[PDB]
């Protein structure tokens, strides 16, 4: 199999703007490959094949270059549209290799997160379960980092992230962590707190709170 | 000028499943076809190929042996027969033409977890800008997915439902939060509105701090 | 081959020569009753050109025109016309049969010359 490695991860632009997307092989397909846009909740769409061709009814603006080992897609005035995940693939030989996909991604202003958290249901640990939330509402850019505290004390290995879709109007993110443990443990223990660290803090900003 | 595709859904392990794509409005009996599944969240991976007539086929090594991939030209029908089907397999499969015409997509969940009904907690709010946040917490259901309104979609600003992250007991779980003033908690009552269809389950919880 | 041997169209004459001014015809017989094709008819230089095709493109301005292509009734035979004919319409012409698939593929006629006395 091929390995095609596609860059940057995320690319954060306006409507207008210029986008140039790579695709490095770990070997040559020669002109073989292709490139594909994708939205959420969608099928694969053909942009560019055989990396000049520009598929039927395609837009002027699309285009590609590159060949051998390394293709560029780009995009000249980008369209609120082109705002999707772009995947490239080889057709090269056998079998048919993608990349991990490229994310246009909306580029706003840099805001901020708020931070929130939420002590176990009283009726979850009816059950004999206890979950700890740590809500993110409208922020900007994505990257965020979440250490859960337990008095002091570190943790990981237990949280699982979650984070919507590119807000609409906002153009924000937002992040949902949860802890799960188990009823007895949690009860062991006093204070419960997360450590947020995002490039629109100017300090990360840990909430927490007291079994109490 | 169509791909429908058919045959998706949950299926346990080991136990197989075929899936069927049913071309029209082109040629399928002269164009050749092919088989592209994506894991949830994750991106594409191409599956399967076979040549128009038939005379040749390729596979990828992670279906090699269990999958097998074949085309009825007469019914203008793919065919993709999934055996010894692994949790790993869960997928939507896409056919496309090598000409690329793709389909909707079919869906594919691999799971030994039985059909159960979400548990829903309330998530008490605030002490956050002026602002009070407030959930609820959707947990040990099965399969997805799971509509959320807040009071019978009465109330959508504010409103983030995050998508459900499967978990280490093979169930998802889900929390859905709402952002409203602080003044206002106790004028306006809160309610959580969970419907799992599946399981036929119906809740509304009443969230207060 | 995955997809299937689609054979490619023809052109005639190899060498036409038309006087200056003069209306100038090339026939390309082009058959294929499965899918959607289009005919695209072209001129090189030191690179193609496309001139005319068939269904007639009106996407792009520019109102009248001397190349035009049209099919014939046999609905096999269509006409490659060059009308008015200068001196520098002179060069190596073609035609060529194109798919409707987003990922359209292209098969293209033995190139043919055409020349303008006078």
């Amino acid at each position: 199999e091929i390995v095609l490695t596609q860059s940057p991860a995320t690319l954060s632009l306006s409507p207008g703007e210029r986008a140039t997307l790579s695709c490095r092989a770990s070997q040559s397909v020669s002109s073989y490959l292709a490139w594909y846009q994708q939205k959420p909740g969608q099928a694969p769409r053909l942009l560019i094949y055989d990396a000049s061709n520009r598929a039927t009814g395609i837009p002027a603006r699309f285009s590609g270059s590159g060949s051998g080992t390394d293709f560029t897609l780009t995009i000249s005035s980008l369209e609120p549209e082109d705002f999707a995940v772009y995947y490239c693939q080889q057709s090269s030989n056998w079998p048919r290799t993608f990349g991990q996909g490229t994310k246009v991604e909306i580029k706003r202003t840099v805001a901020a997160p708020s931070v929130f958290i939420f002590p176990p249901s009283d009726e979850q640990l009816k059950s004999g379960t206890a979950s700890v939330v740590c809500l993110l509402n409208n922020f900007y850019p994505r990257e965020a980092k979440v250490q859960w505290k337990v008095d002091n004390a570190l943790q990981s290995g237990n949280s699982q992230e979650s984070v919507t879709e590119q807000d609409s109007k906002d153009s924000t993110y937002s992040l949902s962590s949860t802890l799960t443990l188990s009823k007895a443990d949690y009860e062991k223990h006093k204070v419960y707190a997360c450590e947020v660290t995002h490039q629109g803090l100017s300090s990360p900003v840990t909430k927490s709170f007291n079994r109490g | 000028v169509q791909l429908v595709e058919s045959g998706g859904g949950v299926v346990q392990p080991g136990r197989s499943l075929r899936l069927d794509c049913k071309a029209s409005g082109i040629t399928f009996s002269n164009s050749g076809m092919h088989w592209v599944r994506q894991a949830p969240g994750k991106g594409l991976e191409w599956v399967a190929v076979i040549w128009y007539d038939g005379s040749k086929r390729y596979y990828a090594d992670s279906v090699k042996g269990r999958f097998t991939i074949s085309r009825d030209n007469s019914k203008n029908t793919l065919f993709l027969q999934m055996n010894s089907l692994r949790a790993e397999d869960t997928a939507v499969y896409y056919c496309a033409t090598n000409d690329d015409y793709w389909g909707q997509g079919t869906l594919v969940t691999v799971s030994s977890a039985s059909t159960k009904g979400p548990s829903v907690f309330p998530l008490a709010p605030s002490s956050s800008g002026g602002t009070a946040a407030l959930g609820c917490l959707v947990k040990d259901y099965f399969p997805e997915p799971v509509t959320v309104s807040w009071n019978s979609g009465a109330l959508t600003s504010g409103v983030h439902t995050f998508p459900a992250v499967l978990q280490s007991s093979g169930l998802y779980s889900l929390s859905s939060v709402v952002t409203v003033p602080s003044s206002s908690l106790g004028t306006q009552t809160y309610i959580c509105n969970v419907n799992h269809k599946p399981s036929n389950t119906k809740v509304d919880k009443k969230v207060e701090p | 081959s995955p997809d299937r041997p689609w054979n490619p169209p023809t052109f005639s004459p190899a060498l036409l020569v038309v006087t200056e001014g003069d209306n100038a015809t090339f026939t390309c017989s082009f058959s294929n009753t499965s899918e959607s094709f289009v005919l695209n008819w072209y001129r090189m230089s030191p690179q193609t050109d496309k001139l005319a095709a068939f269904p007639e493109d009106r996407s792009q301005p520019g109102q009248d025109s001397r190349f035009r292509v049209t099919q014939l009734p046999n609905g096999r035979d269509f006409h490659m016309s060059v009308v008015r004919a200068r001196r520098n319409d002179s060069g190596t012409y073609l035609c060529g049969a194109i798919s409707l698939a987003p990922k359209a593929q292209i098969k293209e006629s033995l190139r043919a010359e055409l020349r303008v006395t006078e």
